[PDB]
């Protein structure tokens, strides 16, 4: 019954960091510009 | 052949922006208090 949102005045920069708090892949959601880095992309199906 | 004959004149054949709102999110303004003075006060008493 409700939309969990996330907001915010800046950029959301999405990532992960290993054991050593290194960036291995991001996701950084800005004003003009949505990058994903990392070491690949995917889409899928649900079938495969 | 002049059944495939045509003829054409002038005619008068006339056939980004980005935003969006939010509601609110404030952060935290006026960031500055002390709590040693009123301390010093109810244990001066
Ligand atoms: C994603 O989820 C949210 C929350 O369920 C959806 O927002 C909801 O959108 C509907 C359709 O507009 C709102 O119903 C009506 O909204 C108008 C304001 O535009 C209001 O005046 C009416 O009285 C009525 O409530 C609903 O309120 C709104 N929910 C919230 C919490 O704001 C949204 O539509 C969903 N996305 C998609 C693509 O469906
Ligand atoms: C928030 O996200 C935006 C969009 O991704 C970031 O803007 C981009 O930031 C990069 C890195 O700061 C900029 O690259 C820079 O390019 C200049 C040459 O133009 C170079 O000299 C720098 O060393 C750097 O590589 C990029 O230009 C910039 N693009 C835009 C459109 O703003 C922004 O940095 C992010 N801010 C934070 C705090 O994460
Ligand atoms: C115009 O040429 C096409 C192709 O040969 C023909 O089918 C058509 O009948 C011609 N039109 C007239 C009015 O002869």
């Amino acid at each position: 019954g409700n939309a969990l949102y996330f907001k915010s005045a800046r950029n959301v920069t999405v990532n992960i960091l290993n054991d050593q708090t290194k960036v291995l892949t991001q996701l950084i959601t800005g004003p003009k510009a949505v990058e994903a880095y990392g070491k690949k992309f995917e889409v899928k199906t649900v079938s495969g | 052949d002049w059944c495939n004959v045509s003829l054409v004149d002038t005619s008068v054949p006339e056939p980004g922006i980005l935003e969006h709102d939010p509601f609110f999110c404030p952060p935290t303004e006026a960031t500055a208090r002390d709590f040693l003075a009123d301390a010093l006060v109810t244990l001066l008493v």
